[PDB]
RNA sequence: GAAUACUGCCAGCUGGGACUGAGGACUGCGACGUAAGUCAAGGAUGCUGGCAUAAUGGUUAUAUGCCGCCCGUCUUGAAACACGGACCAAGGAGUCUAACGUCUAUGCGAGUGUUUGGGUGUAAAACCCAUACGCGUAAUGAAAGUGAACGUAGGUUGGGGCCUCGCAAGAGGUGCACAAUCGACCGAUCCUGAUGUCUUCGGAUGGAUUUGAGUAAGAGCAUAGCUGUUGGGACCCGAAAGA
RNA sequence: AAAUAUGUAAGAAGUCCUUGUUACUUAAUUGAACGUGGACAUUUGAAUGAAGAGCUUUUAGUGGGCCAUUUUUGGUAAGCAGAACUGGCGAUGCGGGAUGAACCGAACGUAGAGUUAAGGUGCCGGAAUACACGCUCAUCAGACACCACAAAAGGUGUUAGU
RNA sequence: CCCUGAAAAUGGAUGGCGCUCAAGCGUGUUACCUAUACUCUACCGUCAGGGUUGAUAUGAUGCCCUGACGAGUAGGCAGGC
RNA sequence: GUGGCCUAUCGAUCCUUUAGUCCCUCGGAAUUUGAGGCUAGAGGUGCCAGAAAAGUUACCACAGGGAUAACUGGCUUGUGG
């Protein structure tokens, strides 16, 4: 990771300033659109009890 | 010496007050209190009397003349928080009340040396009452039972709930 | 010497946030929205009403 | 003075600072150096190692005056000259007229060599001298004469 | 931070605050940490003196940095003294607080109902 | 209730004033309190704090120590400041001409500096002629060369001096100090 | 095609009630006003009435409402069916001394300590003083013994303060105390063994995973105080015993 | 082969580039360790906090413990005996559990006001003889955790259900 | 849910009275009550950070500004009677 | 390869003794015996951080302990019923 950080900093020294070396924790998800085409939501309910004995 | 001394003493000069930001703005009265309204006195020597509201004086008092000819209440000031404003109204566009004010009602300078062990009305007051009361009565006679209503005293009967009563 | 609450005491409210005057003048707390007549898809309605 | 002691502060408090449970007693662990090898062993071994046992040989009827030999270092050697001839001798370092320092008269038995005297000749009279002390005196141009 | 909240679930009620809640919270109960002291904000010059190096010049800049989690959120949040709220004015709404919000209690994540709770608490 | 993360009502643990009742020391303290407040020079703050120190915390500074400090490159003309006592030293035979400001000069130290051509100065004269500690050089004596320090940290393998009244053979040089007598330390 | 419920927002308006009024010339931030000023804007002012004394208030006795088990002690646990205590006055228990540790104050400082003694006296005081002696300025070894600078009293890393350049940020220089570390020096141990020679003495030079309560531009001596330590009757009172 | 618990790292005492020392090491101008000089910008290399951070001296009391959840040993068991983690009591009042060291809530300068916690709201007793859907009638009903116990078994009592 | 199973010694204990479409049992929605807890304010003390000398109208261990904090046996220390 | 494949198989001060260095001391000065030192092992403490140690008291004493038995009570209920 130290080697990669040096490589990123040197590349940013040429182009793409503010390479933001630090790691980050997992972020909350961004917005998204979920299409129904071929994926119509369809599911059933909880199941009745039965013995299986 | 009995007691030694304080090494240093407080200053005896009086400190000036900081500037106060409290401007005196005029009272905003209740909506139901308009001149000509019949009031019910809840306190004082005239407890429970029906009177006529005439003028809002600059000391925040109300100038009332519950007609002296009717119930014996003269032209006098009352506190607005010690009256009940009723829905009954009398016209007051026939009376002249700009003369009555605080210096009109300025009582006296009672002398501290003046003392009483066991025990008249000003002249101008009676004609002022007569002049105001002439127009007041003239307007009062127009609708029946006002004279009787003003002569009668207000009181609470058994089962009366003033939080549900309409005055 | 004494903390005065904004959200009351409009003088302090105006000392902070000079934009409160424009907000109140233009009634930005009561903004009428532009109407639109887009309709949900029949698949959405059928899924919503499905058993 | 009694008025500054914690005894005055402890008035009104039952245990007088000694504790209700521990309850200050006479000699709960013994008297003096009792138990140095048994129940005070940890303190003895941690703070006074070498306390128990014998080392070395005895000397019957030792007289400390036999071993009288106070030491003087070269860096203090020039304080045996009174300060008012000191600067006069320090300038004009002369071999024909060099100060005589009688360290035995000053009360010393051996001259040691902590070193760096000024480069001035001096005649140092001593009972004993360390090898380095003599080498430094000779390097400065002086001499050590032995006395008894 | 989600792991931290999940580790302190039984003792906290938390959720997602709205702009109205954040603005009222900062306006009424917002105090700055200046030289280890709790200073009522009460003025924009205090904020520009202690957070002007991040481009935060007013109480609304501070609110903006909080509601939108900006680059200098950490500095602005740490500048804010922890808000000291009263007990809720209409109560907690439940007979027993120390169950999860899902189970009829008060603790845990109550995502958008934290707004109602905090509004009654301040 | 508050879940306290630190001890409450904790004193800073540093002296805010001299422990002594020396009136002249208190006058020096009030002078350097004014200077430390009305100037941004950290010299005044350092001198003010040193004015509070105890005797073991202000060890004497030898004139040989002063001469060695003045031998530093570019420090030949600086004013040596000792918040404490300057003692004499006979191990040195040459002494430079210099200004030394100190609380106290011993008779020998003062005589040696004056003979060398310099001057001995009090801290108030130092304050007058250098209100911001200009071209000063603060010197401190050896704190850990105190005899009490030898016994601090006594224990197995620590290499410290035992607290002992009589020395020599028969005095704590036996079992515990050599392998032939039990063990060694 | 609307309405309403539910939820949410307004830097929308407005009525009633309660507690509080800290501060004491001005300084600030604002607001309304062309400005002049004014304001609810870094904490209460204005108007009015009664009394001016037991009226308010304090104390005390009582009543009422609710609450309140006997202290001290040992104890995990006491109101205890645990022990001491009927009551009151007076007395009643961490002290002094020898030696000492840490800390602090003071004097003087490579020194320091007059008070064994002498001189003197306004006479157990105060004042003055020689030679010694104690501790300190050298350690190490069982001892015979030997005994502290290669060098700006060393190098490296930090290090306050100071200095130079900089509006600043900062960059350089110098860096006391202190901390870590590699060295150097003194003694002990082990090894090596020069010139020389009472031919068995002498021990030069050079080493070491060794060792010391050492050196490396001294800090100590004395007086006093709290706390702590040991011996003493030893915080106070208490045996069965022994001589 | 988990969960929980547990070690280390997430850089300036760092990284990279040239070349200096050695008596160690290499076949060797190979390395090892420590360095001179040069480069790295402000996201100097995750988050949150940091109440000042480090350092030293000296000395008190204590060295009988006990309780609760959870894990757990001996024992038929015990308000028994013995361990583990944590929180408590001891050393601690206050509101609640009538009463109670340890339970619940909450920890305490002196007051005022507001709001609550746990617990409650027929009367004692401050607060709905509230609202809503059901169940139960006991010739020994039942009525809030710790907690002041109840079982195997059985009933065309009555209710719902397969 | 109720009933049988269900027997102990002074008279007694859902805390008591009492309570039966409950004032019992299960559940749900509100309103209300009150801790030395939380919020705001005043005052006391403590701790911390600060201001104050072209004489601060001669107290600078004083005066003042700001913030936070306050349980306590054994025990320690401080200021006072 | 610095004992046993690893995890157990062992022992202070004083005294005695042996080995080593042929070294230091016997203090008026030497020589030789003798003695004492310095470094390293052994002789042993198993109550194993290491006193040198038989009973009895129904004639008994003292300091205490409900930190602890012999009676009630309390928890438990194996056993008993
Ligand atoms: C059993 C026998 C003696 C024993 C030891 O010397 C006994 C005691 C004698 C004494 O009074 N004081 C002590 O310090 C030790 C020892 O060394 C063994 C090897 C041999
Ligand atoms: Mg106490
Ligand atoms: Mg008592
Ligand atoms: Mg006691
Ligand atoms: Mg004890
Ligand atoms: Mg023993
Ligand atoms: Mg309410
Ligand atoms: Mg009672
Ligand atoms: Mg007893
Ligand atoms: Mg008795
Ligand atoms: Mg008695
Ligand atoms: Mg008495
Ligand atoms: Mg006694
Ligand atoms: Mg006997
Ligand atoms: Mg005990
Ligand atoms: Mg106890
Ligand atoms: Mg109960
Ligand atoms: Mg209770
Ligand atoms: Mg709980
Ligand atoms: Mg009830
Ligand atoms: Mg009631
Ligand atoms: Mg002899
Ligand atoms: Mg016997
Ligand atoms: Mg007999
Ligand atoms: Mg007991």
């Amino acid at each position: 990771r130290v080697k990669a950080n040096a490589a990123k900093r040197a590349e940013a020294k040429a182009q793409g300033v503010a390479v933001q070396l630090k790691r980050q924790p997992a972020q909350p998800r961004e917005s998204r659109i979920v299409s129904t085409e071929g994926n119509v939501p369809q599911t059933l309910a909880p199941v009745p009890y039965e013995t299986f004995i | 010496s009995a007691q030694k001394a304080p090494k240093w003493y407080p200053s005896e000069d009086v400190a000036a007050l900081k500037k106060t930001r409290k401007a005196a703005r005029p009272q905003k009265l209740r909506a139901s209190l308009v001149p000509g309204t019949v009031l019910i006195l809840l306190a004082g020597r005239f407890r429970g009397k029906r009177v006529v509201y005439l003028k809002h004086l600059e000391d925040n008092t109300l100038l009332i003349s519950g007609p002296f000819k009717v119930n014996g209440v003269p032209l006098r000031r009352v506190n607005a928080r010690y009256v009940i404003a009723t829905s009954t109204k009398v016209s007051v566009e026939g009376v002249n009340v700009e003369k009555f004010n605080v210096e009109y009602f300025a009582k006296e300078k009672l002398t501290k040396k003046e003392k009483k062990e066991a025990k008249e009305i000003k002249a101008e007051r009676v004609e002022d009452q007569k002049v105001v009361d002439k127009a007041l009565i003239a307007e009062i006679k127009k609708t029946p039972l006002l004279k009787q209503y003003l002569s009668a005293s207000f009181s609470l009967k058994n089962g009366d709930k003033p939080h549900m009563l309409k005055f | 010497v004494l903390k005065k609450n904004p959200l009351k005491n409009k003088q302090v409210l105006l000392r902070l946030n000079p934009y409160a005057k424009v907000f109140a003048a233009e009634k930005l707390g009561s903004k009428k929205a532009e109407k639109t007549g887009t309709k949900p898809a029949a698949v959405f309605t059928e899924t919503l009403k499905h058993d | 003075p009694s008025r500054f002691t914690k005894t005055r502060k402890h008035r009104g408090h039952v245990s007088a600072g000694k504790g209700r449970i521990g309850k200050h007693r006479k000699h709960p662990g013994g008297r003096g150096m009792a138990g140095g090898q048994h129940h005070h062993r940890i303190n003895m071994d941690k703070y006074h190692p070498g306390y128990f046992g014998k080392v070395g040989m005895r000397y019957f009827h030792k007289q400390q005056a036999h071993f009288w030999k106070p030491v003087l270092n070269l860096d203090k050697l020039w304080t045996l000259i009174p300060e008012d001839k000191r600067d006069q001798y320090l300038k004009s370092a002369s071999k024909e007229t060099a100060p005589v320092i009688d360290t035995l008269a000053a009360g010393y038995g051996k001259i040691l060599g902590k070193g760096r005297i000024p480069n001035v000749p001096v005649i140092v009279k001593a009972r004993f001298v360390s090898k380095l002390a003599e080498e430094k005196i000779r390097a400065a141009g002086g001499v050590v004469e032995l006395i008894a | 931070t989600l792991e931290l909240l999940k580790l302190i679930e039984p003792y906290v009620a938390y959720g997602y605050p709205s702009y109205s809640t954040i603005r009222q919270l900062v306006y009424k109960r917002g105090f700055g940490k200046i030289n280890k002291q709790r200073v009522p904000l009460s003025d924009n010059a205090i904020i520009e003196a202690n957070l002007g190096k991040y481009g935060i010049l007013s109480i609304d800049d501070l609110i903006h940095e909080i509601i939108t989690v900006g680059p200098h959120f950490k500095q602005a949040n740490n500048f804010l003294w922890p808000f000291k709220l009263s007990n809720p004015s209409g109560g907690w709404g439940v007979p027993r607080k120390f169950k999860h919000f899902i189970q009829g209690g008060s603790f845990g994540n109550r995502e958008e109902f934290i707004n109602k709770l905090v509004k009654s608490m301040n | 209730g508050i879940d306290h993360t630190s001890k409450q009502h904790k004193r800073s643990g540093h002296r805010t004033a001299p422990k002594s009742d020396n009136v002249y020391l208190k006058l020096l303290v009030k002078l350097y309190t004014f200077l430390a407040r009305r100037t941004d020079a950290p010299f005044n703050k350092v001198v003010l704090k040193a004015l509070f120190l105890s005797k073991i915390n202000r060890p004497p500074v030898s004139v040989s120590r002063i001469a060695r400090a003045l031998k530093q490159e570019g420090a030949a003309n600086k004013t040596v400041v000792v918040v404490g006592t300057v003692t004499d030293d006979a191990r040195i035979f040459e002494f430079p001409k210099t200004t030394v400001a100190a609380l106290r000069f011993t008779a020998g130290a003062r005589a040696k500096i004056v003979k060398a051509g310099g001057e001995c100065i009090t801290l108030d004269q130092l304050a007058v002629r250098a209100p911001k500690g200009q071209n000063t050089l603060i010197l401190r004596g050896p704190r850990n060369s105190r005899e009490a320090v030898r016994h601090f940290g006594m224990g197995p393998h620590k290499g410290k001096a035992p607290r002992i009244l009589s020395t020599g053979r028969k005095f704590e040089r036996a079992r515990g100090r050599r392998r032939s007598k039990g063990f060694k330390v």
